[PDB]
DNA sequence: CCCCCCCCCCTTT
DNA sequence: AAGGGGGGGGGG
DNA sequence: CCCCCCGGCCCCCCCGGC
DNA sequence: TTTCGGGGGGGCCGGGGGG
């Protein structure tokens, strides 16, 4: 087998994969020598999913020749439900692949569920994501932004987010009135981790949709910040850092 | 059921219960009973009219293959039950697709009236007869060809059950009267054979109103009166003199005496067209047109009886087309 | 007495493309497609027991070796084949990855897909345009008009006719060397008769003869093959006197527990289907047979309505 | 990775530029600068149409009949103009709650992969555009459950092109798309648009094909460029040469068999030449059966309406027109009586052969010929329907006036009306505006009100017409019976009708 | 720009 | 070999 | 104590010949 | 158009289980 990956125990992919798997179907893994990167892209052709996991989270990581995995999440969590969260994980795929090996050993009870994926023909190729001088690099905690969005989202389809001098500005203006949130560059001691930074460049204005962002705020319990960078006509990029790797939503913003 | 078998109505108190006992149908029998005895059993479809011995017969063979217990061997389901196609695609197919319980063989499916199943139905059927051949076989019965999908029949081996002949029903008559302590007449066994008209039931139904209608059953003995006076049938001296006075006499005179034979017992118009048509047809005409006007008048005349109407305007009628389809003779 | 012999139908259906009579020309193109592989989405089209599905699985088996159990998918109508199931299980195994020689493609065989729905057909379509280099339809059905016309486009089409009495005979006599069975010409010729070109219910009446009876000779043939009744309605149209066709009607169909509802219904279909008698009479005829028809419905199912509707015939052939 | 001999001739033979498409030059341009001048109109909010007329629809609609090109043809016009396409289709569940909550979204968004694959593109003004493309919406089942007004709406309300798709445009599901989309109408190509691409093929197969049984292939297939070349592909398999000795077997093999439509049924079934002896030889009784079946509920109408306009050519020696065609009326009341016992509660459908033969077959071989005029749809729906609404409406006025007459609906319509009627209209014909009072005092004796007026106004015929009497009427006296209607309380006969 | 075959497609709940 | 409307090859 | 999964009615629409 | 029956497919509702 080229590809083993142990993780050592499964909840960490589980949660990986639960990151992500409301708003893509399909997703391609890339697996080589310094790990894994994902790459998946919704239906609609707006939301770009990317993942990366390096070689620190994996107890035993051993790849021969890089692998290309396409899969269906449905089923790869319909089988992730089957394992419990205690047991080591064990991703094995072996020379000219059909399918990925699902192991979940438990040594507690000398108890071995092993599952079969059958992989999926995706033609889509990698799209290069070079690296782009964004305007604004804002980060706060993922908390916060979750609870901003989710109160943001009952009144309008469409979240206008807009960073100038010491102002980030959430508007919803919509069917039901228009609210905002405000909120300034703040910094705390006792708790860093509350901390909200702005690292501007130009004014920024952008217009996103609801669902993209609700979606994306689903990631909060893999992360305690998220990091948004932003360009005046670019997609905006939502990274959830990891213990060893990220977690990147690319989401292109509504006209005008 | 309750209490014994005594209690039972003749028709279901002398079901036959082995191959045996079925008489009328020996090349069948012969055959079915040579392929189960070799292990030969095909795909089975028994064509036939009513009261001939299709129920009877499968369940004797299922009985045979399987002996007592083989109501818990087989999957008998019939019009009484719901067969759509949900019921073959999950019911039929895991039953053909399943091992015994009981006991180790083979699955028998008997689709008992299977021409009252739906055409989609059918269609299921083909590839699951088709698939599990190894350990399941089909048995279908009908009355009715025209209802089976051209595929389902091309699967299945017909067998075609022959109105029974009268030697059979004299030979099942035999045996009931031996159960039976009952004593009946040639002319009366003749007059019974003559009403059957090749069906078990109607000889059975109608020896056991004989049988009530006798007021010492034990010392008196069933005769053709017994027979015409429970079924309520003219007498071939009634049709006979119905006829000759039609054919012979002036228009009063047959009027009077079709009232006066009709009146004397009781007798009902349908019956004595159906007799009178009966006597007609052994007649050699000299003109087809006399034969294609009776015809016609005649079935023109008991499809309007089918649905009523007055029955005085109907004899009258008869009496007519008769006349008139016998005056083309000259 | 408990243990099943495989019928004969079963026991020699042919495995390879090579062993299935008539349709040459399509045999032939089949095993061409099978030797050079890139098989293309086709629609195999005829009339019960001709070798239709036995052609469209020989050719999955030779086409895919032994990756046929993860590169074939069956369907057909005793499974559920609903819009649903098309949407999402047909289309993952048109999507699935396997790896196969050169000139090989997945195989989806829908059989009798004819039963299918509209909406269903429908769906189908994408799905085999898009992943036509992986994937490949073959359809095989009784009525090619059920299918819908887009789906009709995409495949390539193949009528089925009926087998002659000859390839009929051949598989016959090659069945019968294999098995042993002792038997006369006019045996065969009998057999073949009454299985007017359905190799299964030939086959059947072979198997059934010699289970029964042991010589297959015309008599013990026809002591449990019955000729086929649309000839002897036939036969009972076309009589020239109103007293052969009552004596015809009398004792080759009603004292042969016949029903009058199947007796109607086939002297329609053969009035239908009599090309040696003019239209206009055919339709009168036609008329008489429906008025019969509609009384039988009623529940007047007696020889009497039989007699008259063939002596207003005769009256109509006059 | 795929081999070139392993992809079917339709995948490997498949235009690569619009150029390279066959036939319906018309409309490949016609949707080109539609696409090419849609940031224009959207510029202008699509509100100055230009000479074309394409500038005030957001959306276009193509429709033709299968294999011609509409798929491809809209996949090169979005990719040739550098738009990023996001298509959906008959194996996409598209009911009312996936529309909005997917392609709703991207109708206003832009393109993630547009972007990530032509930024270093220059001058790709419209490569982070979306270009919608809805095909096979006529095939649209029961699993789209309000899909057909969703993507109405979506037509109607549409930020980037949107071009759908489909197979029959005349069939009523697709009425909501009438007036809200450019129609863009695909014809089967001719011969001479496709016989390069079928000699290109040929040639680069290695199979000889000669020009003249062309035409006869594309007649086999209808114009159907998909079966076509799936025919060539599976002919030249075994056979290396399709000339004029094997072109008919070929054809009639592969000839395909379309259902007529209702007037293409009526005109076929009242041929004359079918009926003839030789004819009937060539079309057969069963062949006659299966043109009534392929349309089985409309067969009979278009008979029953078209067997009257006729000039027959299968008169029997004496027989005149009105003979034939009043047998032919015997027979078509006869099949009514069938299809009355087929539709009852015994559920007789396996008596719809005889019906097709006393309802469609027997009265055209008794009135077969050539049509003396113009074929005509049925009017007995639309005169069904109006009598359905005039009973209903006659049946309301007899329940509103049931406690002052003694009669039924059929006695109060042949007997009663003509006196309400002297009695409700002739009086504004003569005293002008001093019947008002009597006119009211009348309905209120009877619990009529003004629209039961106006629809006793309307059941009269012949001579008795009222609708001009009506419309003469000063519009003065007219308003004051409204106002004093109006401006009165009158009694209910039935609470909560 | 105009005109003429030549055929196709639509009438239709 | 139904009547009426629309479109693309050829002549003008 | 609250949220989510997925079995069962409930409703609507469309054929019904060879 | 449509007097039953069957079949398919979608929308709710709610029991039960899990956290
Ligand atoms: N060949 C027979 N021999 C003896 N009894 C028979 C025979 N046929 C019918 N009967 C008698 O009539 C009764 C009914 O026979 P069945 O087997 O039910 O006929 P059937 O042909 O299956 O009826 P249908 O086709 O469903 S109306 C039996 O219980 C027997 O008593
Ligand atoms: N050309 C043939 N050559 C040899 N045997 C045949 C041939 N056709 C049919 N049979 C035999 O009949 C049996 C059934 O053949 P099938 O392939 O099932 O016919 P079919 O046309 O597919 O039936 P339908 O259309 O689903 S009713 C086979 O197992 C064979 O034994
Ligand atoms: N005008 C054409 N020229 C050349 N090839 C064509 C043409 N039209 C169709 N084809 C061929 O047929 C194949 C499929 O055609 P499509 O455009 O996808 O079908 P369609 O016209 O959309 O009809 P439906 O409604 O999908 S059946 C193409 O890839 C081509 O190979
Ligand atoms: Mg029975
Ligand atoms: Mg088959
Ligand atoms: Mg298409």
């Amino acid at each position: 087998s080229m590809l083993e990956a142990k993780f050592e125990e499964a909840s960490l992919f589980k949660r990986i994969i639960d990151g992500f798997k409301d708003c893509v179907q399909l997703v391609n893994f890339q697996c080589k020598e310094d790990g894994i990167i994902a790459q998946a892209v919704d239906d609609s052709r707006v939301l770009l999913v990317s993942l990366e996991i390096g070689v620190e989270a994996f107890q035993e990581y051993r790849c021969d020749h890089p692998v290309t995995l396409g899969m269906d999440l449905t089923s790869l969590s319909k089988i992730l439900r089957c394992g419990n969260n205690t047991d080591t994980l064990t991703l094995i795929a072996d020379n000219t692949p059909d399918s990925i090996i699902l192991l979940f050993e438990d040594t507690k009870k000398d108890r071995i569920a092993e599952y079969s994926l059958k992989l999926m023909d995706i033609d889509a190729d990698f799209l290069k994501i070079e690296e782009l001088q964004y305007d604004s690099t804002l980060s706060l905690p993922s908390s916060e932004f979750s609870k901003i969005v989710r109160d943001l989202s009952q009144l309008s389809d469409s979240i206008n987010i807009m960073i100038t001098k010491e102002t980030i500005k959430f508007v919803a203006d919509g069917d039901i009135g228009s609210g905002s949130v405000i909120i300034k560059p703040f910094v705390d001691m006792e708790h860093p981790e509350t901390s909200i930074k702005l690292e501007m460049d130009q004014p920024v204005d952008l217009t996103f949709g609801a669902k993209y962002l609700l979606d994306i705020i689903k990631g909060s319990s893999l992360s305690d910040r998220v990091g948004i960078r932003l360009s005046s006509e670019a997609p905006a990029l939502f990274q959830f850092d990891l213990k060893s790797g990220f977690l990147q939503f690319f989401l292109a913003p509504k006209f005008n | 059921e309750k209490r014994s078998k005594e209690n039972l109505p003749w028709v279901e108190k002398y079901r036959p219960e082995t191959l045996d006992e079925v008489y009328g149908q020996n090349e069948v029998i012969t055959t079915v009973r040579k392929f189960v005895d070799e292990g030969k059993l095909p795909h089975l479809l028994f064509y036939g009219p009513p009261g001939t011995g299709k129920t009877s017969t499968i369940v004797a063979l299922a009985r045979e293959i399987y002996g007592k217990n083989y109501s818990n061997m087989v999957l008998e389901l019939n019009a009484s039950d719901d067969r759509g196609i949900d019921v073959v695609r999950n019911q039929i197919k895991d039953f053909a697709s399943t091992r015994q319980i009981f006991s180790k063989g083979f699955k028998l499916i008997i689709l008992d009236e299977a021409d009252a199943m739906t055409n989609a139905a059918q269609n299921a059927l083909r590839r699951v007869i088709e698939r599990y051949t190894k350990n399941t076989r089909f048995c279908v019965l009908a009355n009715y060809a025209h209802k089976l999908t051209p595929a389902l029949l091309s699967r299945c081996t017909r067998f075609r059950f022959q109105p029974l002949p009268q030697e059979a029903i004299e030979r099942r008559i035999a045996n009931v009267l031996v159960h039976e302590k009952l004593k009946l007449s040639p002319n009366a066994e003749k007059a019974l054979i003559e009403l059957s008209n090749g069906d078990m039931r109607r000889v059975l139904n109608v020896l056991q109103s004989c049988k009530a209608t006798l007021d010492n059953p034990d010392e008196d003995e069933i005769s053709d009166d017994v027979i015409y006076e429970c079924c309520g049938a003219p007498r071939p001296s009634d049709l006979k003199a119905v006829l000759k006075s039609i054919l012979e006499d002036d228009w009063g005179t047959a009027h009077y005496t079709l009232n006066k034979v009709r009146s004397a017992k009781g007798l009902a118009l349908i019956d004595l067209i159906e007799g009178i048509v009966k006597i007609l047809e052994d007649y050699e005409l000299q003109n087809e047109e006399t034969r294609v006007h009776l015809l016609t008048k005649l079935a023109d005349i008991e499809y309007s009886i089918s649905k009523g109407g007055n029955d005085q305007i109907q004899g009258s009628a008869v009496i007519g087309a008769i006349k008139a389809s016998f005056e083309n003779e000259t | 007495t408990l243990s099943l012999q495989l019928p004969w139908v079963e026991k020699y259906r042919p495995q390879v493309l090579s062993d299935i009579v008539g349709n040459k020309e399509t045999i032939d193109r089949l095993q061409q497609i099978a030797k050079d592989g890139n098989m293309p989405h086709m629609i195999i089209s005829g009339m019960p027991g001709i070798g239709k599905t036995t052609s469209v699985h020989c050719l999955a088996h030779e086409l895919l070796g032994r990756s046929y159990a993860d590169g074939v998918l069956e369907l057909n109508a005793s499974d559920d084949r609903g819009i649903d199931v098309v949407r999402n299980q047909i289309k993952h195994f048109a999507q699935k990855k396997l790896h196969l020689p050169p000139g090989k493609h997945k195989i989806v065989i829908l059989d009798e897909a004819d039963s299918m729905t509209a909406g269903a057909q429908q769906a189908l379509r994408r799905t085999m345009e898009l992943y036509s280099n992986s994937t490949r339809f073959a359809f095989a059905c009784n009525q090619s008009n059920k299918i819908i016309e887009p789906l009709q486009s995409r495949c390539a089409i193949l009528r089925y006719s009926k087998l002659s009495d000859e390839d009929v005979l051949k598989r016959l006599l090659q069945i019968i060397k294999l098995e042993d069975v002792k038997y006369t010409n006019d045996g065969l010729e009998a057999i073949i008769f009454t299985a007017e070109g359905d190799m299964r219910q030939a086959i059947n009446n072979l198997q059934s003869t010699v289970a029964g009876h042991g010589l297959v000779n015309a008599d013990n043939v026809f002591k449990i093959v019955d000729s086929p009744h649309p000839l002897i309605v036939k036969k009972m149209l076309l009589a020239s006197n109103l007293e052969d066709s009552i004596q015809i009607l009398r004792t080759d169909l009603w004292k042969k527990g016949y029903s009058s509802i199947d007796i109607v219904t086939t002297s329609f279909r053969v009035t239908k289907n009599l090309a040696q008698v003019k239209e206009s009479v055919r339709l009168e005829m036609i008329k008489e047979i429906g008025l019969t028809h509609m009384r039988i419905l009623e529940g007047v199912g007696t020889y009497l309505q039989l007699a008259s509707m063939l002596a207003k015939i005769h009256k109509l052939n006059n | 990775v795929v081999r070139e001999e392993d992809k079917l001739w339709t995948v490997k033979y498949a235009p690569t530029n619009l150029q390279q498409v066959c036939g319906n030059k018309g409309s490949v341009m016609k949707l080109k600068n539609w696409l090419a001048n849609w940031e224009n109109s959207k510029k202008n909010s699509f509100k100055h149409a230009g000479k074309d007329g394409s500038g005030v629809f957001r959306a276009a609609m193509l429709y033709g009949p299968p294999g011609i090109g509409k798929t491809t043809a809209a996949h090169l016009v979005a990719q040739e103009l550098g738009y990023d396409i996001l298509e959906q289709n008959a194996s996409d569940v598209r009911s009312k709650t996936l529309l909005n909550a997917g392609v709703k979204n991207a109708l206003d968004n832009m393109s993630v992969v547009g972007y990530f694959k032509h930024n270093e593109e220059a001058q790709n003004l419209n490569g982070k555009h979306f270009v919608i493309i809805m095909d096979e919406v006529d095939g649209m089942s029961g699993g789209d459950r309000g899909g057909v007004g969703q993507l109405a709406q979506f037509c109607r309300k549409t930020s980037t092109p949107l071009i759908l798709i489909c197979n029959e445009r005349n069939l009523p599901k697709m009425r909501p798309f009438d007036r809200v989309c450019l129609d863009i109408q695909f014809r089967r190509p001719d011969a001479n648009s496709i016989k390069s691409r079928l000699m290109t093929i040929a040639i680069r197969e290695k199979f000889k094909l000669d020009p003249n049984v062309i035409d006869r292939l594309i007649q086999t297939t209808r114009g159907d460029i998909r079966q076509v070349i799936n025919l060539l592909s599976t002919i030249s398999t075994t056979t290396k040469t399709i000339n004029h000795e094997n072109i008919n077997e070929i054809s009639k093999a592969w000839e395909k068999n379309i259902a007529l439509k209702p007037f293409d049924i009526a005109h076929k079934m009242l041929d004359g030449q079918i009926y003839s002896d030789i004819g009937s030889r060539n079309f057969t009784l069963n062949d006659k059966i299966a043109l009534y079946f392929d349309d089985f509920d409309f067969t009979p109408l278009m008979i029953q309406e078209n067997y009257l306009s006729t000039r027959p050519s299968v008169l029997k020696p004496g027989q005149s027109h009105l003979e034939a065609v009043a047998e032919a009326a015997n027979c078509i009341s006869l099949g009514d009586i069938v299809e009355k016992k087929i539709r009852s509660s015994e559920q007789l459908w396996s008596l719809l052969p005889l019906h097709a033969v006393l309802s469609s077959v027997y009265p055209a071989s008794k009135v077969a010929g050539h049509m003396a005029g113009r074929i005509n749809f049925t009017a007995w729906l639309g005169q069904n329907s109006k009598s359905a609404k005039y009973y209903r409406l006659l049946q309301e006025i007899h329940y509103h006036t049931r406690l002052g007459t003694s009669t039924d609906k059929i006695g109060l319509r042949l007997d009663y009306l003509p006196t309400f009627r002297k009695r409700l209209l002739d009086p504004f014909l003569k005293q002008g505006a001093d019947a008002i009072s009597s006119v009211i005092e009348v309905m209120d004796d009877y619990y009529l009100t003004k629209e039961d007026w106006d629809s006793i106004m309307e059941f009269f015929v012949g001579p008795d017409v009222t609708t001009a009497i009506i419309k003469k009427i000063p519009a003065t006296v007219k308003s004051g019976f409204t106002r004093k209607y109006n401006s009165m309380t009158h009694p209910v006969a039935i609470y909560r009708t």
